[PDB]
């Protein structure tokens, strides 16, 4: 569903739907990239749905090596970033930046890999700062503590690469594929932490 | 055996003692009192 | 001769069969034991459910280090709240048993198969020509069941807050309850306590004298024996309404302390009595009332260690 | 509060919610009147 | 969307249907087990005459 | 390996219970 | 004060208009 | 997983079924 | 009256010698018709003198006046009230009714004829003759039809109904185009009740129900006419119990489920039961909290987004199960509430971020604090708070006493539907006495089961 | 996932028609007394 | 389904007892040093 | 030795309450 589709749904509609956890679809525009005009825009309604959710794992067997591997989802969707806020510079020679501010930046998430061992983990991209072609743009992000010191029982960054795939200059809404690799837990410290793979869908609209 | 007598004091040099744990509790908490009764000292619980 | 129809509802209606299965049956049987199955796989294994909501679970299952003692079903988790969580819903069924959608199924085909059961009882009452309240009788411990389960859910907004399915589970509700709710100092509970109390004494008293009047049913110089007693000549001298009144006393404390389950679970609790005695000046005296309190503000700071984040449980 | 000119019928008020109540303790002195028969 | 799901949870569709198989379930289910008893209704007895039927 | 004994024990009461409500002692003259 | 006192004497007013009743009843012979 | 705690619930399950057995089988034979 | 030797009924079963005497029955039903009535009428006459206005009515422990006042009577927006007048009438009016209505009642019981069967035989009736017994049933639903019709011309012709819904705060409004469509009229009864759906307790406006009473109307009013001209078909008579204890037993299932459903419709819904009147429900206090903390907080400054609490999850905001975003805390449960006061801050997929930054009107803010206040905990010596509090309130939420009591009272109907419906069904076979003691049908049934 | 909840309607809707159709068979004339 | 035919009852005298629970003994004590090794 | 213990406990129990349990049975009928 694109922006406007999105937008002319009531609340009681969407309720129940799945559809708040989507990511608006840029149905229309050009996938040339070579109409948006160089400058500086601000970034609003920047969302990001993932499609993914590999982790990196040693192999069980004694001859292999670490591999990423698929996981299954344990909580019920809550888990796209939306509403995220910040600036996106394009150049004229091809060269771009993007930075993100403020918004939804993080969603705790849990997936269980084969084998029966649950790992949970912070998805998050919060202060993004990726500099370089429109594809290929690579940043770093920092990684908050999984849970606040005020827990109790009974800093990290992970990198990001973002694509811009489609654009529509008349009304901005951007839209790309991003990929990002973030530590796991570690809290407690009762484990090292391990490495997450997501790939996903991101809309933007710069006007 | 044995470890010899514990004396606890302060900065400022006041001697403390441990209120010693009474037979019905499992678990109490450790509280270093002065001669007079007063509490100086305590662990904040586990993440206090 | 007869159609299918009418060979299939003589047999369901036979009183030749071991154990009547009657109209209430076809159904009691079936969600019976899909409960008994369910319940009996999860106990034995079942991976870590999140009952807070909170991102952390408990394990409760015998394959996950517990015993008979410490396993339980446990409730569904908060998140789902009041929501409808059948196998179906979920992407997975490692996700429906992480979420705790075993004990939704469980508590619902149980509810069922007790309620059928008790309709079941009065279809044999009647098929055998008795009269029939045994129903009315049962219907006390049906109403707590349901009381436990269900209404208590629904007044507080989330299947978590149910009974979990566990030996050490009951007492972890009943503490909380106590700590929420002050569950002793209300007059149902006083009730229920009386009716369980007079149940056993009653029913001791009963046996005893029955039993010693059976010599080589039961003949007049027992009344007499109880009269000389107690004092109390004449109270009970009928045989019926000695039965009667047997039956009649520990189901309606039970039924009393069930609605005083239910007055709670719409944060109706019970007395409240602290900081009633005042000194002339105008300090508080403590009072028995005011050290239960204390046990159930201790009892109520470390009911959630993380659940809680604002400084009123209005949940 | 109820109007002024009813005000000083005030305290009649007071007792009417209770009344329903005592009719059925009615019924038991009328079974003590016939020696429950 | 990481999977599938049904999503229909807080949709309150009726009878729980969202596909119309499962409303032919229900109908077909139905109209075979009224079917059958109405075959069989022969051997119950007819209460044709007004004044029939359990009383007091 | 406690667990095991745990679904013993639980699996032979179940038995025996199952074992009395079936294999009982036939009631004359009640 | 006088609050009060209407209202107990309407209580008992009300309260005795009961038993009358069956008071008068009894005496006069009734079908009660 | 104390050896202790097995062979005590091993012999308190076996033994007084074996007297129970043992009782049984007379009064079922007389 | 009578005597034990010849009805065969002790005198703690006394009414039950009434079952086959019409006219003293007639007159026990009259008469407590006025009870019911009189005790409406004395109760709104007690609470309109003990009423203060300028205080809210939740805050007063009143139980009586919030319906009225939901009808649209001397109320103005926002809930204020005008002028207390109609309250008096109302109460002054069910008081005289009930008058006459005993006197009715006191007559049919001790002069009037005892057996109506043969003097009016338009009213008499045996309790088998399965087509006086359709008359009376049709003659009522037309009744009820026609008080059901009552209340749509009331909301829609004389005055209107308190709408909760309308903007800023609720006031009254006549339903001009109320919905009559089946479908959306429907969804209702077959919708599930469980957690999101809530089935006839979700019902979130005026139309709906002004609809919904139309179609109730018109429906009771034809199968009273049906039940009129017809006598139950030969199926009906193989599976019932024609009986006076049957039909009674019948009437008190029905009207145990129907307290039920009112127990579970005054705790949850909150647009039949505005809570400018009857206080906020058990979800809205708590969703009030939770608003209030984010609205302050967010005023002395700080980011309510990236706000990550203990557990990681999120202080202020985070994401439904589905995918909404909704207060965070231990209020997850109540994420599905909705309010007059908090809807303007929703947008698609759930609460704004960017509404709730500079969207906030006043009143919103005011009525979250009254509600966060007094929230529906309380103690049965009207505490108020949870159990560990002071004595220092004297609250407990009207909602509370009216989901307590109506439960217990509808257990209480189901109980006395098992016990009637059983002994009907044993009357009826003919063994409610006592086994033969000559023919035991046990005694002639196969041994060993 | 929905052949599982078709499975589930139709054995509960199997079961509950049963239930329907047994008490409409006549069911208060299978006491044991006599009139 | 009726009383069937073939019964029949075992027996075992004293002596056969006496010789069951001698070679019982006998076996665990020549094997229990063996199996505990 | 758990092992060894408890197949040693199960040969001296089982096989002794078999014989027993036949004696006992026997005896009955004098
Ligand atoms: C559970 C809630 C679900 C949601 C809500 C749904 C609400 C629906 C409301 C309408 C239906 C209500 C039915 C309630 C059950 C009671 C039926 C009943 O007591 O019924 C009893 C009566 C009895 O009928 C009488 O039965 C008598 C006995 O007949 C017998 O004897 C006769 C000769 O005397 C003939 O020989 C005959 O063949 C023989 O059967 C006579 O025939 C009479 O003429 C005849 O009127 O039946 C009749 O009222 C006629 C039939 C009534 C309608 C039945 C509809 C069933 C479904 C139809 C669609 C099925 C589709 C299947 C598709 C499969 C493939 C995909
Ligand atoms: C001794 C031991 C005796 C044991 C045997 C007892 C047998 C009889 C039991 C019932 C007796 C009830 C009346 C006596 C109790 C009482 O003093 O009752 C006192 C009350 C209130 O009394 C008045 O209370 C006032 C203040 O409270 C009231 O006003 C407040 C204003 O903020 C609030 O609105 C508050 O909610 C409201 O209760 C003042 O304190 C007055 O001084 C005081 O007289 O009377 C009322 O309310 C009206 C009473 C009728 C209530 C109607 C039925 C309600 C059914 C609810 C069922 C819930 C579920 C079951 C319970 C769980
Ligand atoms: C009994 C067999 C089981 C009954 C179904 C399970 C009930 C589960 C439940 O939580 O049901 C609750 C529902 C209401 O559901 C709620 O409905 C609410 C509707 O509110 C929504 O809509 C409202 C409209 O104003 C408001 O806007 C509100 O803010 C908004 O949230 C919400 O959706 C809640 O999430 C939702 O849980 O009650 C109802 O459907 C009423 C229907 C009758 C239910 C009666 C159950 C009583 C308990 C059993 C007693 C047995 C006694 C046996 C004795 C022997
Ligand atoms: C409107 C519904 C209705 C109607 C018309 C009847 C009518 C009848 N019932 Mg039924 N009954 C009902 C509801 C109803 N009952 C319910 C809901 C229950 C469950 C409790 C019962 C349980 C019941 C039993 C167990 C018996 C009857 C009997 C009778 C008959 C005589 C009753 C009599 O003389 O009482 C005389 C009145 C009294 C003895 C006074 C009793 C007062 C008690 C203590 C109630 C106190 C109320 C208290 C203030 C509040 C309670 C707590 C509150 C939270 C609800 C009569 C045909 C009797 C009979 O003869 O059957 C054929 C009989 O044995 N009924
Ligand atoms: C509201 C409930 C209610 C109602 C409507 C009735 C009604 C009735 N009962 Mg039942 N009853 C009830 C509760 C009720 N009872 C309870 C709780 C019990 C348990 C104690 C009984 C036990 C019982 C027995 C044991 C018997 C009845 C009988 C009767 C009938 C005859 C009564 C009679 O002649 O007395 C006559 C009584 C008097 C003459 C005394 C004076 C009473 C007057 C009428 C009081 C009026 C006060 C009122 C404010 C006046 C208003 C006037 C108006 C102009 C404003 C009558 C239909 C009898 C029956 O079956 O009849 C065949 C019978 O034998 N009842
Ligand atoms: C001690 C007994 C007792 C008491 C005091 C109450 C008291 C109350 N009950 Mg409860 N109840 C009881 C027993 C009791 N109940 C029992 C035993 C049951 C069965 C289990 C119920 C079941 C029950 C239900 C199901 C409901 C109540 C409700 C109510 C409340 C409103 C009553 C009302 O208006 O009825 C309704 C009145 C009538 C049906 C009479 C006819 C009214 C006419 C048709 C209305 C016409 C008005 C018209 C539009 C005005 C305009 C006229 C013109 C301008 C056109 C009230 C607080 C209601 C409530 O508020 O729920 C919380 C509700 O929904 N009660
Ligand atoms: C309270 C009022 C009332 C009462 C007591 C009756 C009573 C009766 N009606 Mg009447 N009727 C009424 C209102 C009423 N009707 C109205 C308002 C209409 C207009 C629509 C009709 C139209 C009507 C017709 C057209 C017929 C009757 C018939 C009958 C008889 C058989 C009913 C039966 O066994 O249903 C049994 C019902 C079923 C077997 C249906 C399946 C039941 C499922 C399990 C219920 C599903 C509920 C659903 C999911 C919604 C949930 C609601 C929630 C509360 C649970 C009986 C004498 C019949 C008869 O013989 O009389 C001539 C008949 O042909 N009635
Ligand atoms: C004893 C005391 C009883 C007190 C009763 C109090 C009143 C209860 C009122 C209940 C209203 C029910 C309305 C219709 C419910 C409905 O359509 O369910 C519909 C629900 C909804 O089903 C779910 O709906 C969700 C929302 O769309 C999703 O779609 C899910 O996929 C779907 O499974 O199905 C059920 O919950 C199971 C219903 C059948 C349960 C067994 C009934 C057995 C009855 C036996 C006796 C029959 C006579
Ligand atoms: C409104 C009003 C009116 C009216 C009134 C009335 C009508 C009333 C009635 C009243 C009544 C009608 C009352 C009654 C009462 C009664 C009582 C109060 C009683 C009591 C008793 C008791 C308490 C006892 C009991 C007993 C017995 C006897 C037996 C058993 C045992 C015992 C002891 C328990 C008028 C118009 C005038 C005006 C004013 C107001
Ligand atoms: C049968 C019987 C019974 C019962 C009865 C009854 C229940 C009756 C009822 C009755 C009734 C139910 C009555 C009523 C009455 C009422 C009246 C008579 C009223 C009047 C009113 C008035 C007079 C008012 C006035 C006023 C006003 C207007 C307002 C303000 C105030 C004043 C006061 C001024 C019993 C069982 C018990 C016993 C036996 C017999
Ligand atoms: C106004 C309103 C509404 C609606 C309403 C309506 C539309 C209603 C309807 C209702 C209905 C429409 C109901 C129905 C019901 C039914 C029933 C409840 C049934 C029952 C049945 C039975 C009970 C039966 C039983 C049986 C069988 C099964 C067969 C025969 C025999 C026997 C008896 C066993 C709305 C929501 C819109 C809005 C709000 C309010
Ligand atoms: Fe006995």
């Amino acid at each position: 569903l694109t922006f406007d589709e999105i937008q002319g749904l009531t609340y009681l509609q969407v309720k129940g739907s799945g559809i708040a956890n989507t990511c608006p679809v840029l149905e229309s525009g050009t996938t040339n990239l070579k109409e948006l005009k160089a400058g500086s825009y601000k970034l609003e309604n920047f969302c990001i749905e993932p499609t993914s959710f590999t982790v990196k794992e040693e192999s069980q067997f004694k001859g292999g090596e670490t591999e990423f591997v698929k996981t299954k989802l344990m909580t019920r969707l809550t888990y796209t970033l939306d509403a995220m806020s910040g600036s996106f510079k394009v150049g004229s020679d091809g060269s771009a930046e993007l930075k993100e501010d403020d918004g939804i930046d993080y969603a705790a998430t849990t997936v269980q890999l084969p084998g029966g061992e649950r790992v949970a983990f912070l998805f998050t991209i919060k202060q993004f700062d990726g500099k370089g072609t429109l594809d290929g743009i690579k940043g770093d992000f920092l990684v908050p503590s999984y849970r606040g010191s005020s827990f109790l029982d009974p800093a990290l960054k992970g990198s990001a690469v973002f694509s811009v795939a489609k654009v529509d200059p008349v009304t901005g809404e951007i839209a790309g594929v991003f990929e990002s690799i973030q530590p796991s837990d570690t809290d407690l410290g009762a484990k090292p932490p391990k490495d997450i793979k997501v790939t996903g869908l991101w809309y933007a609209q710069l006007k | 055996g044995w470890l010899g007598h514990a004396s606890f004091k302060d900065q400022e040099g006041r001697e403390l003692f441990v209120r010693r744990m009474p037979t019905f509790f499992e678990t109490f908490p450790v509280l270093l009192l002065d001669k007079d009764g007063i509490v100086r000292a305590d662990v904040p619980f586990r993440k206090a | 001769n007869s159609s299918l129809w009418a060979r299939f509802c003589e047999w369901i209606t036979s009183t030749e069969n071991r154990l009547y299965i009657g109209w209430f049956g076809v159904i009691m049987i079936p969600c019976l034991l899909t409960a008994t199955s369910v319940f009996i796989i999860a106990f034995i294994a079942a991976p870590p459910v999140d009952i807070d909501g909170i991102r952390e679970p408990v394990s409760g299952s015998l394959l996950y280090g517990n015993n008979i003692i410490t396993g339980a079903v446990i409730p569904t988790s908060n998140a789902i709240g009041l929501h409808f969580y059948p196998i179906w819903e979920a992407a997975s069924l490692d996700e429906w048993l992480y979420n705790g959608g075993p004990y939704q199924l469980i508590v619902c085909h149980f509810l069922l198969g007790v309620y059928c059961y008790m309709g079941r009882e009065w279809e044999l009452s009647f098929r055998l020509g008795m009269r029939p309240w045994i129903a009315v009788a049962y219907s006390a411990p049906v109403a707590a069941a349901s009381a436990v389960f269900l209404v208590y859910p629904i007044g507080q907004g989330s299947f978590s807050d149910g009974m979990p399915l566990g030996i050490s589970g009951t007492f972890n509700f009943m503490i909380v309850f106590q700590a929420e709710h002050n569950i002793l100092m209300h007059p149902f509970h006083m009730l229920g306590v009386a009716g369980v109390f007079g149940g056993s004494l009653f029913s001791a008293m009963h046996g005893s004298l029955v039993t010693s009047s059976l010599i080589r049913y039961n003949i007049v110089a027992a009344h007499g024996y109880f009269g000389r007693l107690i004092f109390q000549y004449a109270s009970f001298n009928n045989s019926r309404s000695l039965h009667f009144f047997l039956a009649a006393w520990p189901v309606i404390g039970i039924w009393f302390t069930a609605l005083g389950l239910s007055t709670m679970a719409f944060n109706l609790n019970g007395f409240n009595f602290n900081q009633s005695v005042v000194d002339s000046q105008g300090r508080v005296l403590n009072t028995w009332a005011d050290i239960i309190n204390r046990a159930n503000l201790g009892m109520e700071v470390m009911h959630e260690r993380n659940a809680h984040n604002f400084p009123l449980d209005l949940a | 509060k109820l109007p002024e000119a009813y005000a000083p019928f005030a305290p009649i008020v007071d007792v009417l919610p209770v009344i329903p109540v005592f009719f059925i303790l009615l019924a038991f002195v009328w079974q003590a009147a016939v020696s429950f028969r | 969307l990481v999977d599938e799901r049904m999503n229909g949870d807080g949709t309150g569709r009726p009878f729980g249907v969202n596909d119309p198989v499962l409303g032919w379930v229900l109908l077909g289910v139905f109209g075979t087990m009224w079917a059958i008893w109405f075959i069989g209704q022969k051997d119950l007895g007819d209460f044709e005459d007004a004044d029939d039927g359990l009383k007091l | 390996m406690e667990a095991l004994v745990y679904t013993f024990l639980l699996v032979g009461t179940l038995g025996i219970i199952f074992f009395s409500i079936f294999f009982r002692d036939p009631p004359r003259m009640i | 004060n006088i609050e009060l006192a209407l209202t107990l004497v309407s209580l008992v007013l009300v309260v005795s208009a009961g038993p009358l009743v069956v008071v008068l009843l009894s005496a006069r012979g009734g079908n009660l | 997983v104390n050896i202790y705690g097995l062979t005590a619930t091993a012999l308190f399950i076996i033994i007084p079924t074996s007297f129970l057995l043992i009782l049984y089988v007379k009064t079922a034979s007389t | 009256g009578r005597d034990q030797e010849t009805t065969g009924f002790a005198w703690w079963s006394g009414n039950a010698r009434l079952i086959n005497l019409s006219g003293k029955l007639l007159g026990a039903h009259v008469a407590h018709a006025g009870l019911i009535v009189f005790w409406a009428g004395a109760m709104n006459l007690f609470e309109v003198s003990h009423f203060v206005p300028e205080k809210p009515m939740y805050e007063q422990g009143l139980i009586l006046l919030p319906h009225i006042a939901t009808l649209g009577y001397g109320v103005g927006p926002g809930g204020e009230i005008i002028d207390t007048f109609p309250y008096f009438v109302s109460g002054v009016l069910h008081l005289i009714s009930s008058a006459v209505l005993g006197f009715g009642g006191v007559y049919h019981s001790l002069i009037g004829p005892e057996t109506l069967e043969e003097s009016y035989p338009f009213f008499g009736y045996v309790w088998k003759d399965k087509n006086k017994m359709t008359n009376i049933l049709g003659y009522h639903l037309i009744m009820l039809g026609l008080g059901a019709w009552l209340l749509v011309w009331k909301a829609m012709y004389f005055g209107g109904v308190y709408d909760t819904w309308a903007p800023g705060g609720g006031d009254v409004r006549v339903i001009t185009n109320p919905t009559t469509n089946a479908a959306v009229i429907f969804g209702y009864l077959v919708k599930s009740p469980f957690g999101g759906d809530g089935w006839i307790c979700s019902v979130d406006n005026m139309e709906d129900i002004i609809g919904g009473h139309i179609w109730i109307g018109t429906l009771e009013i034809l199968g009273g006419i049906w039940h009129i001209y017809t006598t139950p078909w030969p199926w009906a008579r193989r599976a019932f119990v024609w009986s006076g204890e049957a039909y009674l037993s019948y009437s008190l299932g029905a009207i145990g489920v129907m307290g039920f459903i009112a127990c579970c419709m005054s705790w949850f819904n909150n647009t039949a039961y505005p809570s400018e009147f009857y206080g906020p429900t058990g979800p809205e206090a708590s969703q009030s909290q939770a608003f209030t903390f984010l609205v302050r907080d967010q005023r002395l400054g700080a980011n309510v987004a990236s706000a990550q609490g203990p557990t990681g999850l999120g202080k202020y905001l985070m994401r439904s199960p589905t995918g909404e975003i909704i207060f965070g805390g231990e209020t997850m449960r109540f994420w599905d509430f909705r309010g007059p006061w908090l809807e303007p801050l929703r947008g698609p997929n759930g609460l704004d971020l960017n509404k709730l930054k500079n969207d906030i009107q006043p009143w919103q803010e005011r009525r979250a604090a009254e509600y966060m206040t007094h929230a529906p905990l309380g103690s049965l010596n009207s505490v108020g708070g949870v159990a560990t509090e002071i004595n220092a309130v004297n609250f407990v939420s009207p909602r509370s006493w009216l989901a307590c009591s109506h439960f217990c009272l509808g257990f209480f109907f189901f109980i006395g539907h098992l016990w009637h419906a059983g002994r009907a069904r044993a009357a009826a076979a003919g063994f409610e006495k006592g086994i033969d003691r000559f023919d035991e049908p046990v005694l002639s049934m196969r041994p060993l089961d | 996932m929905l052949t599982l909840k078709i499975f589930v309607y139709t054995v509960v809707t199997f079961f509950v028609c049963l239930f329907i159709f047994g008490f409409l068979s006549n069911d208060p004339a299978r006491n044991p007394g006599k009139n | 389904a009726r009383p069937n035919p073939n019964k029949q009852v075992v027996e075992l005298n004293r002596t056969s007892l006496y010789w069951g629970l001698l070679l019982i003994f006998v076996l665990a004590v020549l094997f229990s040093s063996y199996i505990f090794n």
